[PDB]
């Protein structure tokens, strides 16, 4: 099972994750339609996600990929926003968490921009926004993002008109 | 879920018009990601 360990805001690890969140906010071409209008976040909590089984599943695949890619896992830390965040931290990522209509194929999507992942917290296109206010730019309701270890291996480079 | 491009393990989607937009990445096996941190937050209204 998964356990969640709170990081102290006085801890360098907390501060490093917060800085990655804050420093990768950008403006979006929808003017804030999907994710809201903001330049920064109020970080309320950062938890480490610990699951021995899921870790071992991850490291087993990382080793396979690294060996296929001539001893290079090409591992990154990347953001993921999803309406399935609760399920992901308990069960791990699988095909239920893919973006079937994504422009780079039916797969699981991650971002370098925290604000790009923020657009998916309430669903594709921001859905109907937060449950309580139906507001994609809600400043009241708490949101959750994941900051994930991701094995890219040999990555196919696709330029996109975005 | 689709398959990776042959000989590849992921896709890097790189915005070519917006120069301030960072990359997006796609994996086709759930085992290639681990949800290391869970971040709880609010967006802030600009002043
Ligand atoms: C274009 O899709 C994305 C780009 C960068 C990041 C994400 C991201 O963090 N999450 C999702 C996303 C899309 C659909 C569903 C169902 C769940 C997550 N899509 C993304
Ligand atoms: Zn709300």
């Amino acid at each position: 099972g998964t356990i969640l360990i709170d990081l102290s805001p006085d801890d360098k690890e907390f501060q490093s994750v917060e800085e990655e969140m804050q420093s990768t906010v950008r403006e979006h071409r929808d003017g804030g339609h999907a994710g809201g209008i903001f330049n920064r976040y109020n970080i309320l909590k950062i938890q480490k996600v610990c699951n021995k089984k899921l870790w071992e599943r991850y490291t087993h695949r990382r080793k396979e990929v690294s060996e296929e890619n001539h001893n290079h896992a090409n591992e990154r830390m990347l953001f993921h926003g999803s309406p399935f965040v609760n399920a992901i931290i308990h069960k791990g990522f699988d095909e239920r968490h893919a973006y079937i209509g994504g422009m780079f194929g039916a797969g699981i999507y991650f971002a370098e921009n925290s604000s790009k992942s923020n657009q998916y917290v309430y669903g594709i296109g921001g859905g109907t926004g937060c449950p309580v206010h139906k507001d994609r730019s809600c400043y009241i309701c708490h949101r959750q993002l994941l900051f994930c270890r991701v094995t890219l291996g040999k990555s196919f480079l696709q330029f996109s008109a975005m | 879920m689709a398959h990776s491009p042959p000989g590849h393990h992921s896709v890097t989607g790189r915005p070519s018009v917006n120069g301030l937009a960072l990359a997006e990445y796609v994996i086709y096996r759930g085992e290639q990601a681990y949800p290391e941190y869970l971040i709880t937050y609010q967006i802030m209204r600009p002043e």
